[PDB]
């Protein structure tokens, strides 16, 4: 029983959702390996090396991997696995995760188990369905056995006390039938939305994005991250990548407060394992009041400003 | 360009779903069910591109029961220009999974001789994201997942990609696999006519084995259960009350 994590990173930086997918490896009880790839490695394989539970990094440093392309990493996650065969495989649930996985599966000829919850053991693990409404057990009988990982769901492995040897990887012949051409990424200073301790979210019920600015006043003064709704991204208050829910994001901070948020099926999903959450709407029957531990039935251009206040 | 559409048929969006008491699964029966807004997405971005002249066929495809001839009839209506129906008995289509469609799609792909496979990002009730990136690697194509953009450059395809931290733009050889996500557009509606002359349009009905595909599957789901239900809030008078409130608890 051998795991390969797939750590995924950015500018020398590791993202901390494979911190939280370390440590569901080690639920699985054999040794740990970390595969990082892309064109710039040195800092992080160090990190990871100094990370509790990781046994070996493998380290895969080439320009082709600009953008880390499924196409590219796929080849690399195989040989890999020719050469170690890993019993397990896997990521954390982000865009990157989901992206590459799935892709790696079907190469294998196995079948995936996406955004897993919890492990009863190496081949039987929790995760939900229905936009989180049903909790599904699966057994999975792959000779590997290849999963995603919800951040949420396990503590993130701690960054020191760790003690790996870093090992250059198995590298491939470049496919190039895909090419990374730009990004555009939403610049902001708040922390990130996924491992914020407090989150401050707002629908439709805000009528503007010069009035998203409130939120971000509130925000400031909890040290939160801003999330949405569908209805304000589609209405333009806010970019897609600040929306919470089974097509967004999925957070479980300490706090979760939702203003001029309805409550609909797929915001919950996002958001109902919030240790405390707190709804902001002038609507009594809105269904936000049903998962709400506090809520107050007023009108969030009175309320927010004042909260603002006594928090000042 | 020829261009391969899956569409999934799944209960309603807006359906307040119900865990079966024996923990095999949710209710389906007497239960609401339509395409997947994500499906719909990739059908109307499809119909799209033939409507700029930039692709010459559409080809509706599903997999499971024969209530599934319904979905595909709506893909029909919204300008899909055949449909090919999988057959799958009620009974083993519950062990339908994204490998088993995968492997159905990409079987599609080659007989087909399609430049395109569309899929949405993902299926409201499995929630497993994994179709199109599995088709894709079975057939060696390159894949955009997440596209909220589309463009056909000659041979090549641009797609602008709803990532964590933004936007990313891509460009992919043809033929290639794009799933859709909800940004990528606004998906039309059929009119009565079109739901009339989608009757005239023809489905194509085929098994998996026809089709050399095993249905065999190496996962079970063991049970099906409701999540832990939350204790009732309370409710506030002022907003000094409220993080009163949030203070003793320690959240402030
Ligand atoms: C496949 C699919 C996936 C989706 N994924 C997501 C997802 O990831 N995330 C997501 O959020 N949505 C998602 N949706 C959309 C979801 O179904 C709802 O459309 C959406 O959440 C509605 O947003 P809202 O609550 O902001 O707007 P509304 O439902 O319109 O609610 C606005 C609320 O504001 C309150 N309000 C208005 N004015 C005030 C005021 N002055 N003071 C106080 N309260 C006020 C109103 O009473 C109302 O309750 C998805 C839909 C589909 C079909
Ligand atoms: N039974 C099916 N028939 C047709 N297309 C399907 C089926 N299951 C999944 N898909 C396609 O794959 C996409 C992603 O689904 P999933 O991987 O299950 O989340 C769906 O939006 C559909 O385009």
């Amino acid at each position: 029983q051998s795991t390969l994590v797939i750590a995924e990173h950015a500018n020398d930086s590791l993202a901390p959702i494979t911190l939280n997918t370390i440590t569901a490896a080690t639920r699985l009880g054999g040794e740990v390996s970390c595969l990082v790839a892309g064109t710039k490695c040195d800092k992080v394989a160090q990190d990871l090396c100094k990370v509790a539970g990781i046994a070996k990094v493998l380290v895969a440093q080439h320009d082709v991997y600009k953008g880390l392309l499924p196409e590219e990493l796929t080849p690399l996650i195989l040989a890999t696995q020719k050469q170690f065969n890993y019993t397990h495989i896997c990521a954390g649930a982000s865009a990157f995760g989901k992206n590459l996985l799935p892709r790696v599966a079907a190469k294998l000829e196995v079948a995936p188990i996406s955004d897993i919850i919890a492990i009863k053991s190496p081949d039987t693990f929790v995760r939900t369905i229905y936009a989180g409404n049903a909790l599904c057990t699966v057994k999975c009988d792959e000779k590997v056995k290849v999963f995603s990982v919800r951040g949420t769901s396990f503590d993130a492995a701690a960054t020191s006390g760790g003690s790996a040897s870093s090992e250059k990887a198995s590298s491939t012949s470049p496919v190039e039938i895909s090419e990374w051409l730009d990004q555009k990424l939403t610049k902001s200073d708040r922390p990130e939305l996924t491992g914020a301790k407090v989150v401050v979210s707002g629908g439709r019920g805000l009528k503007s994005g010069e009035n998203f600015k409130l939120l971000y006043d509130l925000a400031d003064q909890l040290h939160a991250a801003v999330g949405a709704s569908r209805a304000a991204v589609d209405a333009g208050f806010v970019p897609n990548d600040m929306q919470v829910g089974q097509t967004g994001k999925i957070v479980a901070p300490e706090l979760y407060i939702a203003v001029g948020i309805s409550g609909a099926i797929q915001h919950l999903a996002g958001m109902k394992d919030s240790k405390t959450i707190v709804a902001i709407n002038k609507d009594p029957e809105a269904p936000i009041f049903q998962v709400a531990d506090y809520g107050i039935v007023a009108d969030l251009f009175k309320v927010v400003p004042e909260m603002t206040e006594i928090l000042k | 360009l020829r261009v391969l559409v899956a569409v999934k048929r799944v209960i309603d969006y807006a359906v307040k779903i119900r865990v079966k008491p024996d923990r095999t699964g949710v209710v389906t029966d007497g239960v609401k069910h339509s395409m997947n807004p994500f499906c719909e997405i990739a059908v109307e971005e499809a119909v799209r591109l033939k409507e700029k002249k930039l692709v010459k066929e559409v080809i509706a495809v599903s997999c499971g029961p024969a209530q599934c001839q319904e979905t595909i009839r709506t893909a029909l209506a919204m300008g899909a220009d055949r449909g090919i129906h999988v057959e799958v008995p009620p009974a083993e289509a519950e062990r339908l999974g994204p490998l088993q469609v995968a492997r159905v799609l990409a079987k599609l792909a080659e007989k087909e001789k399609v430049d395109l496979v569309l899929l949405g990002k993902q299926a409201i009730d499995d929630d497993c994201n994994q179709t199109g990136q599995m088709t894709a690697g079975f057939l060696d194509w390159p894949q955009g997942t997440f596209a909220s953009q589309v463009t056909l450059e000659g041979d090549k395809l641009k797609v602008e990609r709803e990532i964590d931290g933004g936007l990313e733009t891509l460009r992919l050889k043809l033929p290639a696999v794009v799933t859709a996500d909800l940004r990528l557009n606004e998906p039309r509606y059929a009119t009565l006519p079109n739901i009339m002359k989608a009757k005239k349009k023809k489905i194509e009905v085929i098994k998996p084995g026809d089709l050399g595909v095993d249905l065999t599957s190496k996962l079970s789901v063991i049970s099906v259960e409701d999540p832990p239900q939350r204790t009732a809030g309370v409710k506030v008078e002022t907003t000094e009350d409220l993080v009163a409130k949030l203070k003793e608890i320690g959240r402030i």
